[PDB]
């Protein structure tokens, strides 16, 4: 999997696989606390019954750990709970605790599955492509230095400058592009009000200008 | 009626004047400023906005020019901030030519220097300022990304504060932290919101891509340190991240791409982008095509081959790896030497060697 | 006559209305 | 777009400069008419 | 009614978002330091009011009353002091 | 399933089913590398114990393949690991490796399930209808020539 | 001020002309192109 990122078909898969492994580590810690709860509780219940059980499931801490862990994959039998003696009270407590453990385990798994789906649904619009290419580019850069030539098995044998002019070109190009992209934003209700007020001020100037002509012609008649 | 009054009874001469100023009735305001003697230009409407703040808000340049000529006009300091906020460049030029700004050093002095004197200059009512007290005109222009307004203020000499380190023990930082510790933390973000805007990064520093890369790292670290404002610093970090990508996207020839990637060919800015996790910069097609040519240094024909052919050469290298290594020692610099030093071949050589190692592990237990 | 709490509430409410009217001006036309 | 709206705002702006000068032409024309009177 | 309830919920958050100094934040949170309005927001489940950064920074300073240096320590150090206290 | 695309009710289902089969082929390749890792590792551990095990699970490469493959569906017992001898060190290594294999297998399956859901969430706005009708139209065109 | 200058001092006759041209002050630009 170290050399896998270099491939275009399998690169994104290995990157997304690593993302989920990091994501489920937090959820696995929560299940560890639940797992440790029933491991201690059921071991205490069945520690006194060493030779009084169908199997040695919950007798010791190690065996209690083994029985509960393999119950995750359904590889532990229900006879783990059954007792040889007629202590039905203790046996039925073991049935309930083992039953609640499985139900709780499914709840934790269900929460883990749902939470990651929500996380991925909020990680859309071509980020996996960027995520893989960044990881591939880190792989490329590690081989650019001339020191790492032979493989490890066979390596045992011993006034302004041009940059300023270019930056001036790109920054000026950026501002013009940035102002054009500003002009592509949707027109706000405040901007429209700016134009409405523009017209409003224009109306008051023109109507008064027409009024100036009328009064000027009035005094001309008086001179006549 | 209303529980709070923000302005009494607004005599008709003033109420007609405020109506004229707000709706750009230019002939009336010129008539009242000249002829009228019983009216003061500082009357306010129900929101505590005088005539100047109404004309600037509605973008009435001719009304503003008339008002600015009137002496003892109040709220000139805020009227600039209102014009800067809405990006009214012509009004900003009109206000900046007033004697209040031309004679004084208000644009050049720091916000702390402006705050030490009360001076009620940027106050827009009886008590308070429209925006945050620490937001100087240059910071406000940077926040709104008014490129022309930022350029105008930069010509005047206004620069953003560039605040001290978070764990600073100097007297000024000690006093601000002890005084409020919330105004101080908000003041830091306002300065960083202006430093991280594209309108200020491109127009202020000599090397905007390098400055943005460093500022992107600086804001990302602040997010972890100051967790309560984590989103505020995380967003500001992204603004610097996509400015560098935005500049890279504009390159149109190899010489321009070389300057952006190699800095002033050691890909210095590519290493910084990987170090600072600017993923869109490294993953951009302009950057990838540059790395790809370095990747296939001397393997001109191998660049366009299919995966099956490239899997064949991996098998060939794996079989002949003992011979290729022997040939490299005998002839370090030759046709074999140049091909073996190609970055792609050194990756294949390491991949082939590991495959041989997995072969030995399986073959060891073949009995 | 007004206490400090009333003055502060007057400042924040007036600040709210101006902010609210600006955010109204940011709606699509 | 916000750029298109600016095209209309500028349209009005150019219209304002044409009309106000046109009104100014009438005022000066009436002025020289008084001088001839 | 559920929509109308949200309009009141985000008005209080909107007012809280506008505070610019500790004195203003004190008036919004403490009402007229007993955080009366923070208790009401929790009682009425105005979650965006309590979870706002302006409100959180006020609770955080009360949370670390006399532990000035412990505020900025790493989790490992804060796990060490838990062991030391234990 | 060749004549299924011709139906309006079952056409889109058969097209989407083929899409997932192509999609999971890439993920299955990744699990093959993981599967081959534990197959060789556990076979090496248990090759020397032919007559010293409860069952013949990991003794040979073929049986190591059989035991690990059927562990995907929970049809392989945990007694695959248990040894007859008192070599608890080797037995507990087998317990850990077999345990890690199952955990890793669930991780690979979980990643596969999530990745396809994300892919389908980005393939919305009436593309399944277009996808099926294109596949049905290819079926129609094959019968238009008079030769068949 | 700014690190990069994209244009000096833009004498008033030219700065007034650029303002007229940008904002469509048609009478002024006709006056300046002819008389000036
Ligand atoms: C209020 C609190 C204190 C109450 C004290 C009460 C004391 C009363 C106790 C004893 C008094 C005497 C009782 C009679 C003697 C025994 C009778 C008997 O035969 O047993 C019967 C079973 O009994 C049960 O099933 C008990 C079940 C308890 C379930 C507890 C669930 C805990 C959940 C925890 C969740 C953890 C979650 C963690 C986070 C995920 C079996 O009978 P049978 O085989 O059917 O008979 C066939 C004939
Ligand atoms: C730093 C590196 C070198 C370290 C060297 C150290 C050498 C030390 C070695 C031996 C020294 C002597 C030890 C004592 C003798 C044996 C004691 C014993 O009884 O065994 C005990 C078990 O022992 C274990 O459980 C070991 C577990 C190792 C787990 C490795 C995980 C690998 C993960 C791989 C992940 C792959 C993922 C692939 C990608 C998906 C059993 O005891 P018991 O039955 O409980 O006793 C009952 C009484
Ligand atoms: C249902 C309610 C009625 C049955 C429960 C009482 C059982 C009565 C009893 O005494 O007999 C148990 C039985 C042998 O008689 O043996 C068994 O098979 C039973 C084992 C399972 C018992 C029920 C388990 C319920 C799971 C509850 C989970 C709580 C939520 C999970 C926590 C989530 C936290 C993350
Ligand atoms: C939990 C940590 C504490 C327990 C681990 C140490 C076990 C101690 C031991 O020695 O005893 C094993 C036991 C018999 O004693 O037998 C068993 O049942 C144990 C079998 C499972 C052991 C734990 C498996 C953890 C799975 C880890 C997976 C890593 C992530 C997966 C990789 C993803 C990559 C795609
Ligand atoms: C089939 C059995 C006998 C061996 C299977 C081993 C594979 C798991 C290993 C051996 C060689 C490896 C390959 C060596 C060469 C490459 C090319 C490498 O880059 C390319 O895809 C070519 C394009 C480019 O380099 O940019 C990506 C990894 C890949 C497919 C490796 C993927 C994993 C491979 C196939
Ligand atoms: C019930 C047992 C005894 C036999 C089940 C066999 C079915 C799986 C096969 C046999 C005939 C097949 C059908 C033959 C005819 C058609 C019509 C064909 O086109 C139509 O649906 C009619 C509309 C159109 O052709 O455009 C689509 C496939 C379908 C349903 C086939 C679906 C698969 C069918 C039902
Ligand atoms: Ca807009
Ligand atoms: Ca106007
Ligand atoms: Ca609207
Ligand atoms: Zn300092």
């Amino acid at each position: 999997a170290y050399i896998l990122p270099a491939n275009e078909s399998f690169g994104p898969l290995q990157i997304s696989l690593g993302r989920t492994v990091k994501d489920i580590f937090k959820f696995m810690v929560l299940f560890i606390m639940v797992f440790f709860a029933f491991m201690i509780g059921m071991f205490i219940l069945y520690s006194y019954y060493l030779g009084a059980k169908v199997n040695a499931a919950f007798t010791t801490v190690e065996e209690s750990f083994k029985t509960l862990f393999w119950s995750i994959f359904g590889l532990s039998e229900v006879t783990s709970v059954v007792l040889k003696y007629d202590h039905k009270f203790i046996e039925n407590i073991g049935y309930v605790l083992y039953g609640i453990y499985n139900v709780t385990m499914v709840v934790v798994l269900l929460n883990m599955l749902i939470a990651m789906i929500n996380s991925s649904y909020q990680e859309i619009e071509d980020d996996s492509d960027v995520e893989w290419k960044f990881a591939r580019s880190k792989l490329w850069l590690s081989y650019f230095d001339d020191g790492k030539t032979l493989p490890p098995p066979f390596s045992l044998v011993p006034q302004p400058t041009r940059y300023q002019q270019i930056m001036k070109r790109l920054i000026k190009r950026y501002v013009l592009k940035a102002q054009v992209d500003k002009e592509n934003d949707e027109v706000n209700e405040g901007e429209l009000k700016e134009i409405k007020q523009d017209i409003s001020s224009l109306r008051y100037e023109l109507l008064e200008d027409k009024s100036q002509a009328t009064e000027e012609l009035a005094i001309l008649i008086h001179k006549l | 009626g209303p529980a709070f009054m923000f302005n009494t009874s607004l005599t008709a001469e003033e109420e007609r004047f405020l109506d004229a100023a707000e709706y750009g009735n230019i002939p009336v305001v010129r008539k009242m400023l000249e002829e009228s003697k019983t009216l003061n230009v500082n009357c306010v409407d129900y929101m505590g906005q005088n005539a100047l703040q109404l004309a600037v808000g509605n973008e009435h340049l001719e009304v503003t020019e008339l008002l600015l000529k009137k002496e003892n006009l109040a709220r000139i300091g805020d009227a600039l901030l209102l014009a800067i906020s809405k990006g009214y460049v012509r009004i900003v030029e009109a206000i900046l030519n007033h004697p209040g700004f031309a004679a004084s050093k208000r644009l050049t002095l720091s916000p702390c220097e402006q705050e030490l004197q009360d001076d009620d200059f940027y106050a827009y009512d009886e008590d308070g300022t429209r925006f945050s007290p620490d937001i100087t005109p240059i910071i406000l222009a940077a926040h709104c990304q008014k490129y022309e307004v930022v350029h105008m203020l930069l010509m005047k000499g206004a620069r953003i504060e560039r605040p001290h380190d978070y764990f600073c023990k100097c007297g000024d930082c000690m006093e601000k932290q002890r005084h409020d510790s919330f105004s101080h933390s908000r003041s830091r973000i306002n300065a960083y919101k202006g430093l991280a805007s594209p309108a200020y990064l491109s127009l202020s520093s000599e090397d905007p891509v390098l400055t943005a890369l460093e500022l992107s790292n600086e804001l990302a670290k602040l997010a972890n340190i100051e967790k309560e404002f984590k989103n505020d610093y995380r967003k500001l970090s992204m603004q610097c991240k996509d400015f560098v990508v935005g500049v890279l996207d504009l390159c149109r020839d190899s010489e321009e791409v070389e300057a952006i990637l190699n800095g002033d060919a050691s890909l210095s800015r590519v290493k910084l982008a990987i170090k600072y996790e600017v993923k869109k910069f490294v993953a951009h097609p302009n950057c990838q095509q540059q790395l790809l040519t370095i990747w296939y240094e001397n393997l001109s024909g191998l660049r366009e081959q299919t995966i099956a052919i490239k899997c064949l050469v991996v098998l060939v290298v794996a079989l002949g790896l003992p011979f290729l290594a022997i040939g490299y020692w005998i002839a370090p610099c030759s046709r074999l030497g140049k091909i073996l030093r190609s970055p792609f071949m050194k990756f294949v050589a390491h991949a082939a060697s590991f495959i041989i190692f997995l072969g030995l592990l399986v073959f060891n237990a073949s009995d």
